[PDB]
């Protein structure tokens, strides 16, 4: 109905603001488990969970909606997913300028009913081919999956899985790979091995990309940190958050809200400056369900979950595993085959400088939608 | 003997004395072995900063703690406020005597003492969130430099509970207590030092012993007997099994072999460095596998920003 479409436009933004707050909650739970490099996709994570919220009912479904920081959206039935599932489309479709390998899988047990309802209706939204499996012949099941993925991923992700419980009702994966074309690629003539303080008492040596010219940035005088916009091609952007020399980056995480991010997005000021930025490459897989449990989404991972709508067959159906693998790399050329060229015309020998030689946070969002593609933290540029 | 160990690396000029050796490290280095660098910060540097150090480009740089200033030295931390976490010249071992200025007890509508706390600033007191929340008329009580008959009583104006506190997860169990009046220091009491993360996790906690000042509960001898006790870091790995608990990134463990239930929650661990005491941990509700000798503390070095934001 034309009624629906009129709504989906005003709800675009509210949905983006909320899954960024969901993303910062996730980041915090992870940060509780370790201090190392971190990277995951807030968007791909909501998208995936939302699909499940479709097949769920009552207490189960309700709890997911609240847990994803979006019970405030008061729509009609499935419209909530098209937002996410079609945002996925606009990004992988007409947008070649960026990345962007992305997809998900629903490897289910080989006995679930899966009516022609939530199987075709969900394929119309999710577009994630479910794949009944022989979790009994566990050894055979592992191979099949790793292969399925090794295919749709193009070897980018080789062997995702290691083990598989014989009694595995349902496993849900989501991957997302990214490396784009800089709006202003770095000149490899200027990248040099430089000092990177892994912390005040330990330091190492890392390749340090250099770039000059016009960048948009801002310094939050309250928390005392630099915020830097590194534009990609295709209206995707990377925010780099760099605490002043003394303060620790771990502290800032407690204060990350969508409101904050946008308050210093608006105080952005474009100007001429020098920037030193470290090459890196983060690749990580998270057993998201373990984390989404600590965050409150529990029922859909427990015996008494209502996936009645999905597969009425009643034994003990429930999501068994949810795992997201995500990869992101940053050199100075990206997907382009040649790097960039530096020509100095500003002109001055005293423009602002900004060295990323401490650990930092980075976000990757689509300027169009405002949706958070990548939430990350780089403490050690050398590994990952 | 003696310049046989080749103990001088990085171009170290070995001046063979008669009983020991000496070195003149290649320019841009230092130390009795030349394993240092004026570039970075090393925990071994004895002649370094007195408080906080910042790895610079040429040389390193020194910061000072709350209430201090650097002498013309540029490395020293001359205390002048005066409110700067310096324990009076006073040695305390088997006889704790409850004579440390920053410790404090919490009472409610009646003389009931249910929790402990630490003076963090002249008008703020740190304690666990769980405690701060079980009574709505908290008062701060100190016995420091006072006739046991009457203590010092101060009402709590407002309680700032950490905004990311989750009781279920037992994470971020911390609160800041706003005092109605400032503490008349150094007489009435004195704030303990709050450490910078890296400093506290690289040369303090791993490299030196701290003491766990608090009180046992629920019981005593009809008085305020503050009982201290040495503790050392327990590697989180082991600590895992030993307590049947998962150690988040904002908590760590200690041990002493003195089987005392430091029930009082506001109990705290501190460590001293070059003549100043630093609040290293706050004792949550360490449980339940006790195993009383091992303790589960809240890593205070992590909440540095939360303090500055609230207290300014
Ligand atoms: C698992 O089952 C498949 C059925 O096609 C069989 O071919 C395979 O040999 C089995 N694996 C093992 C380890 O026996
Ligand atoms: C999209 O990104 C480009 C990058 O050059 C930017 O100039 C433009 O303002 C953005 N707007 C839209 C609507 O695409
Ligand atoms: C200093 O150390 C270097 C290491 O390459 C060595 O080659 C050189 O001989 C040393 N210099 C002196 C003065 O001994
Ligand atoms: C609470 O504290 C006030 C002082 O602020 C005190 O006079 C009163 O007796 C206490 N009792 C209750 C129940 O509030
Ligand atoms: C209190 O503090 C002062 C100053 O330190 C000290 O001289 C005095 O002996 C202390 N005694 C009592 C009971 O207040
Ligand atoms: C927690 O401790 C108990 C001690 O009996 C043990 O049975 C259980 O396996 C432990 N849980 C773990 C290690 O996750
Ligand atoms: O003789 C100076 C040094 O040489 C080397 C040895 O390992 C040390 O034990 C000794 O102190």
């Amino acid at each position: 109905s034309e009624e629906e479409k009129a709504w989906l436009m005003a709800s675009r933004q509210q949905l983006a603001k909320e899954t960024s707050n969901f993303g910062f909650s996730l980041l915090r739970k992870i940060s509780m488990r370790h201090d190392g490099n971190m990277v995951f996709s807030p968007f791909g994570m909501s998208l995936a969970m939302t699909g499940l919220m479709l097949g769920a009912t009552g207490p189960t479904e309700t709890q997911i909606k609240r847990g994803l920081h979006l019970q405030a959206l008061k729509p009609t039935k499935p419209g909530l997913l098209p937002s996410l599932f079609k945002g996925l489309r606009e990004t992988l479709s007409r947008n070649l300028e960026l990345g962007l390998t992305q997809g998900s899988f629903a490897f289910i047990h080989k006995d679930f009913d899966v009516k022609e309802t939530f199987f075709n209706l969900s394929k119309r939204y999710f577009d994630t081919e479910c794949v009944p499996m022989n979790f009994r012949n566990a050894s055979q099941a592992k191979r099949l999956m790793n292969h399925y993925i090794n295919k749709e991923t193009r070897g980018k992700i080789p062997k995702l899985f290691d083990e598989i419980n014989p009694e595995t009702k349902l496993i849900l994966v989501d991957y997302i790979l990214f490396k784009g074309k800089w709006l202003t690629p770095f000149d490899p003539v200027f990248t040099e091995v430089d000092t990177f303080h892994l912390d005040k008492y330990k330091t190492i040596k890392v390749p340090m990309m250099y770039g000059a010219g016009k960048f948009a940035s801002t310094f939050d005088k309250n928390f005392r940190c630099h915020v830097l916009k590194l534009p990609y091609q295709g209206n995707a952007t990377m925010l780099v958050v760099l605490m002043e020399k003394m303060g620790d980056h771990l502290a800032l995480e407690d204060y990350l809200t969508t409101d904050l991010v946008e308050t210093w997005l608006r105080n952005m000021k474009t100007r001429n400056m020098e920037v030193f930025f470290p090459k890196f490459k983060l690749d990580q897989k998270y057993e998201m369900h373990e984390l989404l449990r600590q965050m409150g989404i529990r029922r859909i991972f427990s015996p008494f979950a209502d996936l009645s709508e999905l597969s009425a067959t009643g034994r003990n159906l429930q999501v068994s595993r949810v795992l997201q693998r995500t990869v992101i790399e940053v050199d100075e050329r990206g997907t382009e085959a040649v790097a960039g060229i530096l020509s100095e015309i500003t002109a001055y020998s005293m423009p602002p400088v900004i060295k990323v030689d401490r650990p930092f946070h980075f976000m990757i969002y689509e300027e169009t939608s405002g949706m958070l593609l990548f939430l990350g933290r780089v403490v050690n540029p050398t590994l990952l | 003997s003696p310049c046989i160990s080749q103990p001088c690396l990085h171009n170290g000029s070995c001046q063979d004395s008669i009983w020991g050796y000496t070195c003149t490290c290649s320019p841009g280095y230092e130390g009795s072995n030349c394993e240092l660098a004026k570039n970075e910060c090393h925990p071994e540097r004895t002649d370094g900063c007195q408080h906080f150090c910042l790895p610079g480009q040429e040389s390193y740089t020194c910061s000072c703690a709350q209430g201090y200033r650097l002498g013309e030295d540029h490395k020293q931390c001359v205390p002048h406020d005066q409110c700067a976490c310096g324990v009076l010249t006073s040695e305390k071992r088997a006889p704790d005597l409850q004579d440390l200025p920053w410790q404090v007890k919490l009472t409610n509508s009646e003389g009931k003492d249910f929790c402990g706390g630490v003076i963090i600033r002249e008008n703020f007191v740190l304690t666990t969130a769980k405690c701060s929340l079980l009574h709505r008329n908290i008062t701060v009580k100190t016995y420091f430099n006072r006739t046991s008959q009457d203590p010092l009583m101060i009402k709590i104006t407002h309680v700032h509970v950490h905004m990311r506190y989750d009781a279920d997860a037992g994470e971020n169990d911390l609160s800041l207590l706003e005092l109605e009046w400032p503490i008349q220091c150094p007489g009435a009491g004195l704030p303990v030092c709050t450490p910078e993360k890296d400093f506290a996790e690289h040369l303090l906690i791993p490299r030196t012993r701290g003491l766990l000042s608090g009180w046992a509960r629920n019981g005593t001898d009809l008085g305020n007997s503050l009982t201290t006790r040495p503790v050392t870091l327990v590697e989180g790995e082991e600590c895992g099994q030993v307590l049947n608990v998962t150690v988040t990134t904002r908590t760590y463990c200690e041990r002493s072999s003195v089987a005392a239930m430091h029930w009082m929650d506001g109990s705290v661990v501190t460590r001293e460095h070059r003549g100043s005491w630093f609040l290293t941990g706050v004792l949550g509700s360490q449980p339940v596998g006790g195993q009383a000798h091992m303790v589960l503390v809240t890593k205070v070095s992590r909440y540095s920003l939360w303090f500055k934001q609230i207290m300014n």
